[PDB]
């Protein structure tokens, strides 16, 4: 497993394209950081990151839409949980 | 489902 913080702010996108689903038997996994963002400058939001929970909402129980819904609307610092699957 | 945050 894994823990990464993302602190908003800076440039403003998050940087960061999720795939997978709930529908799927998922823990959205990343499949994209994009650079020059936020989870790319944080050292930790890195692809192949499952994420299972987003400042505190446990995602494991969540769908895709769950999961994009929390970044979309972080808090001051982005804490999310994640699995990394290297 | 792919998107981008």
């Amino acid at each position: 497993r894994r823990r990464v913080t993302v602190r908003k702010a800076d440039a403003g996108g998050l940087g960061i394209s999720i795939k997978g689903g709930r529908e799927n038997k998922m823990p959205i996994l990343i499949s994209k950081i994009f650079k020059g963002l936020a989870a790319d400058q944080t050292e930790a939001l890195f692809v192949g990151d499952a994420i299972l929970s987003v400042n505190g909402e446990d995602l494991s129980s969540a769908t895709h839409d769950e999961a994009v819904q929390a970044l979309k609307k972080t808090g001051k610092e982005v804490v999310l949980e994640v699995k990394y699957m290297k | 489902k792919e998107s981008l945050v």
